[PDB]
């Protein structure tokens, strides 16, 4: 299945260890996102 | 602690600077804090002969000297006579070399004092100069190698006037066993005062960060900072004007008045020359001459352009509002 194949990369190991690395540095992904939705609502500023 | 206060080329702004004196005010400072005010012209009781007295006992040594004051300019007009500043019948400056060499310690209050001030201005007609400098030359009246009895120069408490904590608070310290914590900087300020800068508490210094200049006076002041309009010296001026508040309520700056750099030796800078008052002098329109103590024009420049580019909404409108 589509859904089941994304959901076997879930319990890939290489799959795994790089998406709990993104889920470890996800505060700094957030902050980044977060600042260019702050330099975008301060666009016009 | 035997205090002799006395005035050159003043205009006893440093001494009514430091009648407004709080904790300690000047009264309690005279009576207990152990400091003997022997005379002073704008308070001693001594008139003429007696005050005379006072004053030969200080400058032969009848009597000890613990702390001369020494406010104004030593005035040596004219032709090295000082005879533009007589006092008690003889030029102020002999008073001056008698009083200096039997002093503990000598404080130099006041730019005319520590570094000749206004009346040095050129074209200096009272030949003023300070005690131990002037202007940012080091020697002044005294010589650059004169030192009181305690071993120390002349202790230069600038401003103009200075403000009374920086007396004060001296002589504070001085009274209460502190003087081995007073520290003077290379134009001998004490540093306790004088390492911070004018800006230092300057309540416009997050419009400097950002680079917002106030654009006018009055209402114009309710927002940015003066530096770039109005040659406020702050960023340049070593004082704590802005962290000890003056009259305990406020400060040139905050009140919208751009520092003057009183507390620097060559103040009044650029001689007040045409243009210089209340004007910042800049290259090209853009690049003020005279870029914060420590910085150099291209980083200053492009941190300006920087802060400028990401500057706040607040930045940039009025602060302090009615
Ligand atoms: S307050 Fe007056 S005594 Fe000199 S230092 Fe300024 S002109
Ligand atoms: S921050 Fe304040 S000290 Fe002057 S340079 Fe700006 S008004
Ligand atoms: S002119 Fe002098 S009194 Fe303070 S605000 Fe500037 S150092």
């Amino acid at each position: 299945s589509p859904v089941d194949g994304i959901r076997r990369r879930l319990d890939d190991p290489q799959v795994a260890e790089a998406l709990n690395s993104l889920l470890d540095h996800a505060d700094l992904l957030a902050v980044l996102v977060k600042g260019l939705d702050g330099f975008v609502r301060r666009g016009d500023d | 602690a035997s205090v002799l206060w006395f005035q050159g080329g003043a205009c006893s702004g440093n001494t009514m600077s430091f009648l407004n004196a709080d904790e300690p005010n000047v009264v309690d400072l005279i009576v207990d804090f152990g400091l003997d005010l022997l005379w002073h012209p704008s308070l001693g009781l001594e008139l003429g002969n007696n005050a005379q007295k006072v004053f030969w006992d200080c400058a032969k040594g009848e009597r000890p000297l613990d702390i001369f004051v020494f406010e104004g300019t030593v005035i040596e007009a004219p032709n090295g006579t000082g005879q533009m500043d007589m006092f008690a019948g003889r030029p102020m400056k002999d008073w001056v070399t008698d009083l200096a060499g039997a002093a503990q310690i000598v404080v130099a209050i006041g730019d005319c004092a520590c570094f000749g001030g206004i009346p040095a201005m050129e074209p200096n007609p009272s030949g003023s100069t300070g005690l131990q400098f002037h202007k940012r030359e080091k020697g002044g009246f005294l010589g650059p190698d004169f030192r009181s009895k305690m071993g120390l120069p002349v202790i230069n408490v600038p401003g103009c006037p200075a403000h009374p904590d920086w007396i004060t608070q001296i002589l504070v310290a001085l009274a209460t066993g502190r003087a081995g914590d007073i520290t003077l900087d290379d134009l001998h300020r004490p540093e306790t005062f004088f390492k911070t800068f004018t800006q230092t508490g300057c309540t416009r210094v997050q419009f400097f960060e950002y680079k917002q200049s106030t654009l006018s006076f009055g209402e114009g002041t309710r927002t940015g900072c003066l530096f770039y309009e109005f040659g406020c010296r702050g960023p340049m001026t070593h004082s704590p004007c802005n962290r000890i508040l003056w009259n305990r309520q406020s400060s040139k700056t905050r009140a919208g008045m751009p520092c003057l750099g009183c507390t620097e030796p060559e103040f009044p800078h650029f001689d007040l020359a045409p243009g210089t008052v209340f004007k910042t002098q800049k290259v090209s329109g853009m690049i003020p001459k005279e870029v914060p103590e420590g910085t150099d024009h291209l980083t200053y420049m492009g941190l300006a352009a920087a802060a400028r580019i990401a500057a706040p909404q607040w930045s940039k409108e009025d602060m302090f509002v009615v």
